[PDB]
């Protein structure tokens, strides 16, 4: 309460200024939750002839604004409509500009080291290294809209059978991450019909794949899909089908696809009840809705199919979220049941709640169900939630994890690693890599893959120079995957960090909250969906969301590319490609759109001698329009 | 406390690993092999590990 | 600045209280 | 055409105490029964109840010795409300670990024909001790590769013991994960038979027995504290590896006076609270 | 022909419906029972009223059509033999 008191005092003195910032008061006003204010600035904008910050704003406010609250905007802007003006706006507020740019971003800028994936393949013996050098290649080329690996070494695709068949065409979706332009008749290719019929399984990749090109943004896709998952027949394209659709319509709390779902759900199948729980969690995302809670926990109390647990298990997490205080009614009911994978859920409401407020109670509770509880998977679950809570300051996650990682339950070690990567994502912490080495090498195995892919995660893009043991974890990826002697379960770890350490490109980096600093809501949901491969392999599609362009993008008046050059006040060596596998410059200039990681920020500058001058300060970064 | 029950836990597999048999040196001889009485049966001539 | 500080001192001050009790947790449920 | 390796087989509580008393009961010979369940999903195969069986045989080998039985018991069970049927067999290997022999492999591969999803489950009631119970689940590999297909870690989490493995474990069968999942009457039975009934809270001890107790703990104490002295004196002439040796075969002092104290001191704490307690409820 | 239309029902659940010539006799079935199900005729072992049948044709033994069959198999371990 307090902090909303003060933020509106702030937004007031923000307003009483002779130039008044309209970023920073447009900020406040998401924090403070109040779409009617912005909807009202931004019609003061709109009508005076401010058209490049009444563009900036619609940016930001595209860029972290919850989309209940982009809609309620949406909605004003047309209670009133400037109609030209307004419809551009309308578009950017779509998200369907800064969509497009991030994607044409991504193509252009491609360097992808093929010798990696050449060398991972040949060391490759059995079915699981088969779908995580699948898994991997389709991180490598995450929205590239490049499919040369699965293209050439088409025969070795075939070898995947049943579902390796379903992950392996889902990472189709995954490469073209956004690709909203054209996707039916794009996913139409590669699920072509009547070319080896009878395989559900084929067309469930197709539908995961279709959904996971519209993450978070809906439109038409989402009554496709609707219309499929009523048609099908199939238990397995059920199965695709809700997770297509839950991946299509998040957050966007629609009743009919609710009551389809839960028809679905009600239905008592294993696997099609598994994508019909999480899908209700991702489309009621958010709402606190009594119903929809209700029925939850009331069929995850009636139901005798673990996979059905399961998927409700992380379904009614999801439907808590952003929810501080108001689920302990339902964290404790969780909590004291019974069942164990019940409990698993309220470890994940727990965590989805208190996302980032660091709220010390939760940890409190999540610590000692990690220290006292019987079951092993539920440690695992509230070991890994603390990541969740302490992602704001990951100075703090090793101070409660490193006692934790060395300890007798492996299950423990395993949560504690994954809570280091969730927690410090895109950070290169030198205490939590220290965390991480020795573990690598543990007797248990799941334990070892869980350390790979936790570092692959923080170690995010860094180059040499930023942290000195990235080429020490290149190697031993390299030294785990070609070894015969370890597990396989180490193996499939190694092979998806390696796709993980190269993702999109070189030019993608995984930050659960936006550059502002509100809570980026995909990050979440998608770094707590991957982390469910240890229970479903095909979800591993999920950390697709996390990906965030690391792009710092000019613009002119009318949104279009200028050919600005800018400048890098860093060695070239640094803050540049590692390298492509078999006298310094004090300054090196970068070309419009930048692949600029997070830190090259604080040492971006721009050439006065330009004609153009950013409207906002670069430093913060992103997506930027330009004057003149 | 940890490192007792981690050591109580895999003590399992440790006490599962076969013995050493006591012998009685006789002479130390030849590059670095002895001779070795092993109680009841008889010598050997024994490889010395590094240490 | 010395009032940063000070919200500091004592948010790591709750820190290690949670952190103190959580370990005397640990060591009850590691007897058992 | 997969069996997962997320796949389970759910055994009550009821079904594992007869296992393993009937195994226990047999201790040289190789016992076994039949178990009654249901095939829910490609992921669980749950196990009921089951029965022992008449059977007869040496210590190298067993087998049945009437069907009759097995159709009239499934009969009277089916009559009073458990119609399921069966799903496999059990037996115990008391002390040889848990595995399949190669005569095992064929009883099980004539059920396996029978039904496809049938699992054997082999207990070790000797090797089995009081917290744990040493038990597993398997199913036969064909002459086909891979046995099954993997989608999760279900699967690689157990480790198979070296044992196992010489026997035949991943070559001709694989386990399965066991899952011992239950309701909430079994729960709150489970958790009620270890309580005495409310009167043996509130009863003193005779109190003579009390200080005869308490006289001959103090009666020890005084010598533990002489021996005490005596070894607190060394402890500075002792060679640091020396130490590691001085207590092996000879007593010591500071470990037994502290079990003594924690006796003493818990015994008279309760007695003196029972006793103010009484005091007071009772008029 | 006259084919005895029987049930074999397995202590499974599951059931091999077969029919089979009058003159059948008890090995005859269990033969037939054998290579459908791939295992050994010895390891089976028919039922009927709770009354095995040993050997011998299937009609003195009153097996008639429409009638209710068992099959049992045999159940073994040991480390030999």
């Amino acid at each position: 309460q307090f902090r909303n008191k003060v933020l509106r005092v702030l937004v007031k003195i923000y307003m009483n200024l002779e130039k008044p910032d309209f970023i920073n008061v447009c900020q406040c006003l998401i924090f403070l939750d109040d779409p009617q204010a912005v909807s009202d600035i931004l019609e003061k904008l709109v009508k005076e002839d401010n058209l490049l910050m009444a563009y900036q704003i619609c940016f930001d406010l595209y860029e972290s604004a919850s989309q209940q609250f982009l809609s309620s905007v949406i909605q004003n802007l047309r209670t009133v409509g400037p109609k030209d003006q307004t419809l551009k706006m309308i578009k950017i507020l779509s998200g369907e500009m800064a969509i497009e740019l991030h994607l044409q971003f991504l193509i252009r800028n491609n360097n992808t080291d093929l010798m990696i994936l050449k060398n991972t393949k040949d060391a490759v013996r059995n079915s699981v290294c088969h779908t995580a050098t699948v898994i991997a290649n389709s991180f490598m080329h995450c929205g590239t809209t490049s499919d040369q690996f699965l293209r050439d070494n088409l025969e070795w695709l075939a070898r995947a059978t049943n579902w390796a068949k379903f992950t392996a065409t889902a990472s189709l979706g995954v490469i073209h991450k956004g690709h909203e332009k054209e996707a039916l008749q794009l996913m139409a290719t590669y699920l072509p019909k009547d070319t080896s019929p009878g395989s559900a399984y084929q067309e469930g990749g197709g539908l995961y794949a279709l959904g996971l090109i519209h993450a978070n943004h809906g439109g038409d896709i989402i009554d496709y899909l609707l219309n499929q998952l009523k048609n099908a027949s199939n238990d397995i394209v059920r199965h695709g089908g809700s997770l297509g659709l839950g991946l299509a319509a998040m957050g966007t709390a629609r009743q009919d696809v609710y009551d389809l779902l839960k028809t679905n759900l009600y239905q008592d199948d294993a696997v099609t009840g598994e994508a019909a729980g999480l899908a209700l969690g991702l489309v009621m995302l958010g709402s606190k809705n009594a119903q929809a809670i209700e029925d939850m926990v009331g069929y995850a109390q009636e139901t005798q199919h673990e996979k059905i647990l399961r998927g409700l298990a992380v379904g009614i997490a999801l439907v808590m979220y952003g929810r501080m205080e108001e689920a302990d009614a339902l964290i404790e009911s969780l909590c004291r049941d019974k069942d164990p994978i019940l409990r698993r859920s309220g470890m994940y409401t727990v965590a989805m709640a208190y996302c980032g407020s660091g709220n010390n109670k939760a940890i409190r509770r999540l610590l000692h169900v990690a220290v006292s509880d019987v079951n092993d998977d539920v440690r695992r679950a509230a070991v890994e939630s603390l990541g969740f809570i302490l992602f704001r300051t990951p100075e703090q996650c090793p101070s409660v994890v490193s006692l934790l990682s060395e300890s007798y339950n492996p299950h423990v070690r395993y949560g504690a690693a994954m809570a280091l990567g969730i927690c410090c994502a895109g950070t290169g912490n030198k205490e939590a890599i220290n965390l991480l080495e020795p573990m690598t090498n543990d007797p248990v195995n799941y334990v070892r893959q869980g350390a790979l892919i936790a570092s692959a995660l923080i170690m995010i893009q860094q180059t040499e120079i930023t942290c000195p043991k990235v080429n020490q974890f290149r190697q031993l990826y390299s030294k785990v995957i070609n070894d015969k002697h370890d597990d396989v379960m180490a193996k499939f770890g190694a092979i998806l960090a390696q796709g993980i350490l190269d993702a999109g490109g070189h030019n993608v980096t995984i930050s659960l909250q936006s550059r502002t600093g509100h809570t980026h809501m995909p990050s979440v949901v998608g770094v707590l969906v991957f982390t469910q491969f240890w229970f479903w392999f095909p979800l591993s599609h999920f950390l697709s969301l996390a990906y965030t362009p690391t792009c710092v993008i000019g613009l002119n008046k009318d949104l279009k590319m200028p050919k600005v050059q800018y400048k890098s006040n860093c060695k070239p060596s640094t803050f540049a490609y590692p390298a492509p596998l078999e006298p310094e410059p004090n300054f090196q200039l970068l070309d419009n759109p930048a692949r600029v990681m997070p830190a090259q920020l604080k040492v971006l500058t721009m050439p006065e001698t330009c004609r153009y001058q950013p409207f906002k300060p670069l430093s913060i970064g992103g997506i930027i329009i330009l004057k003149d | 406390l940890n490192a007792k029950v981690r050591l109580l836990r895999e003590e399992l597999q440790l006490l599962q690993e076969q013995g050493s048999y006591v012998g009685e040196v006789v002479r130390a001889m030849d590059k670095k092999k002895v001779l070795v009485k092993v109680h009841p049966e008889g010598k050997f001539v024994v490889d010395v590990d590094k240490n | 600045d010395l009032y940063s500080r000070y919200k500091k001192l004592q948010q790591e001050l709750e820190f290690l209280e949670v952190q103190e009790e959580y370990i005397k947790d640990e060591q009850k449920n590691l007897k058992k | 055409p997969a069996v997962d390796t997320a796949e389970q087989v759910y055994i009550s509580s009821l079904a594992l105490l007869k296992m393993l008393k009937h195994g226990r009961a047999g201790v040289p010979m190789e016992v076994m029964g039949l178990m009654l369940g249901e095939f829910v999903d490609d992921y669980t195969v749950r196990v009921i109840d089951v029965f022992a069986m008449p059977q007869s045989g040496t210590g190298v080998s067993v087998e049945a010795v009437d069907p009759v039985f097995q159709a009239k018991m499934l009969d009277m069970l089916k009559q009073t409300g458990r119609p399921e049927m069966v799903v496999g067999w059990y037996h115990s290997h008391p002390g040889f670990g848990c595995w399949l022999s190669g005569v095992d492999i064929n009883t099980q591969q004539s059920f396996e024909a029978l039904s496809e999803r049938a699992v054997a489950v082999v207990v070790d009631p000797i090797q089995s001790v009081k917290g744990k119970v040493v038990i597993d689940a398997f199913r036969l590999i064909n002459a086909n590769h891979e046995p099954r297909q993997t989608t999760s870690n279900l699967g690689h989490l157990n480790k198979p013991s070296i044992q196992a493995l010489i026997h035949g474990l991943n070559r001709h069968y694989y386990s399965i994960t066991i899952n011992y999942r239950k309701n909430e009457l079994e729960q709150k039975m489970l958790l009620n038979l270890h309580k005495k009934s409310w009167m043996e809270g509130l009863t003193l001890q005779d109190y003579s027995e009390h200080c005869k107790h308490n006289e001959s703990v103090v009666k020890e104490m005084l010598e533990l504290a002489k021996n005490y002295n005596k070894a607190v004196e060394e402890e500075d002439k002792m060679t640091p590896e020396q130490l590691a040796i001085k207590n092996v075969g000879k007593q010591d002092p500071k470990r037994h006076l502290e079990e003594h104290v924690d006796v003493l001191m818990t015994s008279n704490i309760v007695q003196c609270l029972a006793a103010m307690l009484d005091t007071v409820v009772f008029k | 022909a006259a084919p005895m239309s029987l049930a074999i029902h397995s202590t499974t659940g599951t059931r091999y419906d077969l029919a089979v010539p009058p003159d059948e006799t008890v090995e005859g079935l269990r033969k037939r029972l054998s290579q459908r199900l791939k295992v050994p005729k010895e390891r089976l072992a028919l039922l009927h009223k709770d009354t095995r049948l040993s050997s011998g044709k299937l009609q003195e033994f009153g097996v008639g059509d429409g009638s209710k069959l068992t099959l049992v198999p045999t159940v073994e371990a040991g480390l030999m033999s």
